[PDB]
């Protein structure tokens, strides 16, 4: 005989079922309600006492009546894990959401897992090579690590993913896992099509990609644990099959909003800002999950959005402490024409280092942060003054930096529609010979639109008597 | 007294009243107070029940009777709705008798999921060569309009919804597209206004409006555009094509920050609550094309964002920005300047379009998008003067005439075939030797000639939809044609 | 002579100059007029906050 | 019986509301029935607030909570050298148990008004800028601020590493013990950096306290409160230890979020209403103690990040009051080459020329005014003009001291090595060698003077000072090596 | 302060005074009425600000049996001389010796403003 109560509150995303047992459902259990059509998943969040506890619903909750019959399943919410995934469209409380039935899985692990310990942690320091200069050159990510890519609306991040998802999961070798938090269903749909097309899912054959949507459309609850559940198929790998798995999750800013819409009916007093006074801890509770271990290695990029172009806004600010690298995605840049809209300087890596990237490799990104830094330094004196009222110097380090910031824009393979342009993968050896030999003026008289929208430094002279006659 | 499906009012202000009883009730079902006055369990607590009012605070009093109506808050849905206008929740306000229901749906429904969609694909059609050039919108496809004050907004939203007549009188319904225009907070005399110019244009016929106005309750007015969705939907569901404009979405969540605030709901962002952005998402994504398997049917949604001082880095257009699939906006600096439409091209994309698109269109358009948003970067070093230029100067008269050519009376949505004649000889550069002050002249002079003497081309465009070589050539030849008179 | 085309070159630079200049005026003035507001509402939401119990 | 033991009324989100406990003390430990510990911080007449310093999915209502009759502590003493610990002194290095000389409370007071001394005894971080512009004594609270990577570990770290020089003799009065307070930071940065510190054989000083990204907010609001008291042993028995903080911010975050779930009512930018507190009295515990008490000194780092540079905020502004002196760091100066981009004109250590060897003082005086008069030019400049006598001048000479107070990471510098450097620098031996050649001539220069002036090094080295003879030799030396 | 004012109507000397810092006086009344739980005042401070300083800067004062001299550090946060804290110290003052930032920064001790520095006198 299972463990059975009675609805006794309902607002929002928050319901309140009460027991008539003595014993009462652990905090992050799952509890369901035999809806008219199908089953309502709650999840336990705390114990409100006189043997009532409060929950966050998985999905809409109109409908609901007080005094309604509730099970208690005896634990958090499940979800199908191992290779039974690969090629399936899975949904937040693990159910198939491909029309393709079911999916007999050897287990079910739950959402909630505690992170690797510290001792259980493995450290490296190895460059994954992404083919996009920007990256590669000044803040190129970590093999095995945790990458961030910070926008506002529209500036760029999810091309930015997919450019990557191209580049890199396919060459991989390994598994990958794409959730979808929060963001176009639309988007899933569209990448759903183009796995398929790419074979990186053969849906009549083997597949090295499953998939997890939480998209827009679904409630606060929903978009809050969505994320969890494509994080447990991506550590199952890691720890049981010892792979290097590959997770990719657009947007994980959407997983703080979406706790910040059922905080307040949590009954907890605000943060600055309207954010849950849990934020960082929340934060740390998935984060720390994702990560290399002994027996295996995760590698993620995770797409950020930025609340009214504001990276000190809490969520986003407190996501940087999480990132080994952080490339960041600039309006002012976007608007000048500049794709991928990375800031050269804003943007971080932790393996900029000498003796991981080479000397050599190290000069050349400094002294281009050095020169971006001056004109940046100079900005204003220009856009009032103009070029006019510059010394010698000064005006001739802009007219290098002018051509590296249009060095640093690359067309992308995933952004043919937009740019009418074939689409470049430069080699991590190729972006630094050809900044190099920027740096040292070999191409100071050749134009500066020969610069824009280019490979490696070949396509610049290319493209430059493309535009002599 | 049935505290089963009778309630009795324990307190009423701020525009929620709170009901003891009502034991059977829904979460979020609808509710009839004793005044006439409808209502909304918004809150299901142990002893009373929240309920947020779609009226005014006065006609409730304490003690007064709250009937169940053992529904969802929903809308009347359905064909019969054609050419009828309407309150947030269905009932009639044009006098013209009660509303033709199909049946009803509920107010707030999930948008389609992954697999029930298909990519857009088929155009809708604006009638405005500069929408229908530079971001051509599909049908499933949400593009935000988005603007300072008094920018043309609402006359490309309004232009469009004339536009569709064309296909609109004929038996073909995968060509027909059906409206929703959404009015909320707006001025009752603007909608009066409004509806009346869709009826001098027998648009009106085709399309159904839904007004919660400045003066309506802000449950109303957050409502609105929900019922409306619903309302589009039936459209979606059954096969057939619709275009949903929202006018617009910043009052909405003004309003839905209004019912939040009063709620008690934590101020965030500009005292916004936090789930402002879910209010937006699960409506906009509620527009989609739908799959093969569901019978093709298909929601387009048009949202409207107003920005201060052309701020798009606001709180709430930023959220609406991350939300639809692009957005037409419009510089207050052009529409001063007498640019109509506005469409800064530089921050408008079609995310979607260029798939979407009128395959003609698409082949003569070659390179305007990216050209324009070049052309007035380079008309912005033009600054000088004592350094007149001989290079890119043909640009900046390129630019020019391509400005002209772009700029549209407010009502003259011209049809696609009519259209990339124009864009044909603007972009090869039939028009580098026309004066600038008979490019206006030279359109309806070139419509002329084309419609009488080249009348086969003009109905090969509208019905091949592509611009085979042997029609290219003969377009060309037509063009320089008709430059050596003029 | 010289004299003359400078004070003509420095009529034309302060042309441009104090044009810019005003254009930067108007954008920051939107910037300040946010911040200004946002300001006010930040203050505001942190004392209200501060009475929540 | 409800005096020992209480069942629980209410649990969420790291809080459990238990009711009974009637003997408890304000902030006394307790074990749940599942074995997860908390801390009682609220006493009320029917109830008592309690922090949990484990997961709340191991606690529910009607369960049983036991008191421990223990004041939250800590395992302290030598035996922690080396280990890695949480915030409670648990190990999780998973090296088994540690050696613990006795158990100090978490929160001790500070040494009042009379068991001091003035800080005199330098601590040498190795860093050429730091030690000649913002000197660090024994007993110091030396703040780095800056925003997100500007350097703030790089400069503390490379200070842990070059203690290296005296942890490795055998005198026990010249050595510095180390312990690293991770709060807030991921588990895989944490454990990275103490691998670094084990390549540079620096682990073996150093004791590792860390309440990581994952852990309940009391635990990361404790550690930098246990930690002092596992580096208080130093302080206590005539050795000296050093502590750093990194970062406090974010333990400052922790505390708001347990008063907000405690719902204690919140102050400025939802913050408790003594956010102060909380730092200075942590901050006070770092001290140097008399001869009475046998000399011992705890020197404190704490680490605080700002967003965009805004030292005016509220923690930020708190914590600049409670320190002697600041170290800030700036992107604008670090991307323009500048490293450590440590801001001159802004930082100061107020203990000062107090704090630092001898024969440094007397090369680095008015070093920091200089460069102050530098930028002060290089504005007047900034507005291109002529340039006269005196302003080509000291343009000329500031920018090679810029470039020569630039420095490699983990390569911190011995005291014998950066005097030569900068009387090189200030005196002006520089100042008509190429601006782009200063690297070769800091690598160069001490290659020569290895060789040849060991004579000067080893004396500079032993007796800390200057004599009138001693650099009349570096006055040659330098002019010696002019023309290569 | 009661220690001085002891040798005021006592001893009726000229007893001086010297606080530092005034700033923390303000600032801890601010911690203790946030934790009595009153409604934050603007920038957060306690609602009681100006007559908290009032009731003690008003017992610094010549009486007519001996006098009070009083000088005061006070902390200007984040450079800031219009918050609430230095702001409500002014009105109390007789003479005023402001110490500037860009005074110390250019190396000039004492870093006066010499004309934000006022007096009575
Ligand atoms: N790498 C690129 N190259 C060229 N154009 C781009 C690139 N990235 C973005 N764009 C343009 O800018 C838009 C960015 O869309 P997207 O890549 O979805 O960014 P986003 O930041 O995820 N938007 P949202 O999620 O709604 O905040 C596209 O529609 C393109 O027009
Ligand atoms: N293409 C056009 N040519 C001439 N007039 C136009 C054009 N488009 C719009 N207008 C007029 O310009 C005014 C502003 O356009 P409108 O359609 O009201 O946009 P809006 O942004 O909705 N303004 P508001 O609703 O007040 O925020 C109206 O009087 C229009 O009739
Ligand atoms: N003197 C230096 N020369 C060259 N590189 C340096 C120097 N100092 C620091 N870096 C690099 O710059 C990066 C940032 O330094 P770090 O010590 O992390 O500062 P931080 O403020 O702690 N950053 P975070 O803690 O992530 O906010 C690191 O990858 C360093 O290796
Ligand atoms: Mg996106
Ligand atoms: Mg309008
Ligand atoms: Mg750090």
């Amino acid at each position: 005989t299972p463990i059975t109560g009675k609805v006794t509150a309902v607002i929002g995303a928050i319901v309140d079922v009460h027991f008539e047992q003595s014993e009462l459902p652990a905090i992050l259990n799952a509890l369901e309600i035999k809806t008219p059509q199908g089953k309502l998943v709650l999840e336990v969040a705390q114990h409100l006492g006189e043997n009532t506890v409060r929950t966050i619903a998985m999905d809409g909750t109109e409908g609901l009546v007080r005094g309604e019959k509730v099970l208690d399943t005896g634990g958090p919410i499940s979800v199908p894990v191992g290779r039974e995934t690969l090629g399936r469209i899975i949904n937040v409380i693990g159910e198939p959401i491909d029309e393709r039935g079911p999916i007999k899985s050897k287990l079910r692990k739950p959402i909630h897992a505690d992170p690797p310990s510290f001792a259980e942690q493995s450290t490296s320091a190895e460059i994954l090579e992404t083919g996009i200069k920007v990256v590669d050159l000044l803040a190129p990510y970590a093999r095995g690590g945790k990458i961030g890519l910070f926008g506002g609306a529209g500036v760029g991040k999810t091309v930015f993913i997919q450019e990557l998802i191209n580049n890199i999961a396919k060459a991989h070798g390994g598994f990958s896992v794409f959730t979808g938090v929060g963001e176009r269903t639309r988007e899933g749909n569209d990448l759903y099509r183009e796995m398929k097309e790419t074979g990186v899912i053969n849906l009549e054959g083997e597949s090295k990609v499953a998939l997890v949507f939480g998209q827009m459309n679904e409630p606060p609850g929903a978009r809050a644990r969505v994320a969890l559940t494509g994080l447990t198929i991506a550590e199952y790998f890691r720890d049981e099959e010892g792979q290097d798995v590959l997770l990719f999750i657009d947007n994980i800013f959407r997983f703080t909003q979406a706790g910040s819409e059922v905080s307040a009916l949590l009954g907890r007093i605000p943060s600055a800002v309207g954010y849950q006074p849990t934020l960082a801890t929340d934060m740390g509770l998935l984060q720390e999950r994702i990560t290399t271990t002994k027996k295996g290695s995760v590698t993620s990029v995770q797409a950020v959005y930025v609340p009214a172009d504001d990276l000190t806004d809490p969520a986003p600010a407190t996501t940087f402490a999480h990132l080994d690298a952080t490339t960041v995605l600039s309006r002012g840049i976007s608007e000048l024409g500049i794709y991928p809209a990375v800031d050269p300087l804003d943007s971080k890596s932790r393996l900029l280092d000498a003796a991981v990237v080479g000397q050599e490799h190290y000069d050349v990104a400094s002294k281009v942060q050095e020169t971006l830094q001056t004109y940046k330094s100079l900005q204003d004196i220009i856009a009032i003054l103009g070029m006019d009222e510059l010394s010698e110097q000064d005006k001739l380090t802009v007219e290098r930096a002018r051509k590296i910031q249009r060095f640093l824009s690359q067309p992308f393979a995933v952004a043919e529609v937009f740019t009418g342009i074939p689409g470049k993968l430069v080699r991590l050896k190729d972006t630094v010979a050809s900044f190099k030999a920027v740096l040292e003026g070999k191409y100071d008289n050749i134009p500066e639109h020969a610069f824009y929208m280019v490979g490696g430094i070949e396509d610049v002279v290319a493209k430059a008597e493309k535009l002599a006659a | 007294a049935n505290l089963n499906e009778t309630g009795r009012v324990l307190a009423v202000g701020d525009g929620i009243a709170r009901v003891f009883g009502l034991n059977n009730i829904q979460a979020e079902e609808l509710v009839e107070f004793s005044s006439g006055v409808k209502g909304m369990a918004l809150i299901l607590e142990p002893g009373q029940v929240g309920i947020v009012l779609f009226g005014s605070d006065r006609l409730v009093k304490e003690g007064e009777l709250v009937k169940r109506t053992g529904n969802i808050v929903d809308v009347p849905v359905g064909p019969g709705l054609l050419g009828r206008v309407v309150d947030a929740l269905g009932n009639p306000i044009d006098g013209k008798g009660p509303i033709d229901a199909a049946g009803r749906s509920r107010a707030q429904v999930k948008a389609p999921g992954i697999l029930p969609r298909r990519s857009v694909h088929e155009p809708v059609q604006t009638g405005l060569k500069a929408v229908d050039a530079l971001v051509p919108i599909g049908r499933g496809q949400r593009e935000l309009i988005i603007g300072d004050r008094q920018t043309g907004k609402t006359a490309v939203a309004l232009d469009t919804i004339l536009n569709q007549k064309r296909w609109n009188n004929g038996s073909d319904e995968s060509k027909k597209l059906y409206c929703v225009y959404v009015a909320v907070g707006q001025k009752r005399s603007t909608v009066a206004q409004l509806v009346q110019t869709l009826e001098q244009h027998d648009a009106m016929k085709y399309s159904i409006i839904v007004a919660a106005t400045a003066s309506e309750a802000a449950p109303l007015q957050y409502l609105a555009p929900f019922t409306a969705a619903s309302i589009g939907e039936w459209f979606r569901d059954n096969g057939k094509h619709a275009l949903i404009v929202y006018d617009d979405l910043s009052k909405q969540a003004v309003a839905y920050r209004q019912l939040s605030l009063l709620l008690r709901r934590p101020p965030g962002r500009e005292a916004y609550p936090g789930d402002v952005f879910y209010l937006h998402s699960r409506l906009l994504e509620r527009a989609a094309k739908l799959s093969e398997k569901e019978g093709s049917g298909s929601l387009t949604a048009l949202p409207v964002i107003e920005t201060q001082g052309g701020d798009v880095s606001a709180y709430i257009p930023t959220n609406v920005i991350s939300i639809t699939d692009g957005q037409i906006f419009l510089e207050a600096e052009l529409f001063y300047k007498g640019i109509r439409p506005a469409i800064n091209v530089g921050l408008s994309v079609s995310r979607v379009g260029s798939a979407a698109q009128v395959k003609a269109l698409k082949q003569v358009a070659g390179s305007l998008k990216l050209f324009l948003a070049q052309y007035r970067e380079v008309a912005a070093f033009a600054q000088f003067g004592s350094d007149l230029d001989a290079s890119t100067k043909q640009t900046l008269v390129r630019g020019e005439r391509l400005t002209q050519l772009l700029k549209q009376n407010q009502y003259s949505p011209l049809a696609t075939e009519e259209q990339v004649p124009l864009i044909y000889a603007g972009v090869n550069g039939h028009l580098d030797g026309i004066e600038l002050s008979r490019i206006g002249e030279f359109e309806s002079s070139f419509l002329s000639y084309l419609k009488s003497n080249h009348n086969e081309l003009l109905t090969e465009i509208r019905e091949k939809g592509e611009l085979s070589k042997e029609l290219l050539a003969s377009l060309k030849s037509a063009t320089e044609s008709f430059v050596a008179t003029f | 002579q010289g004299y003359a085309a400078e004070i003509s070159a420095r009529r034309n630079a302060m042309d441009n100059a104090s044009k810019n200049a005003g254009d930067m005026i108007n954008r920051y003035s939107i910037l300040y007029n946010r911040t200004r507001q946002a300001v006010i509402t930040n203050e505001l939401v942190d004392i209200i906050t501060g009475a929540s119990s």
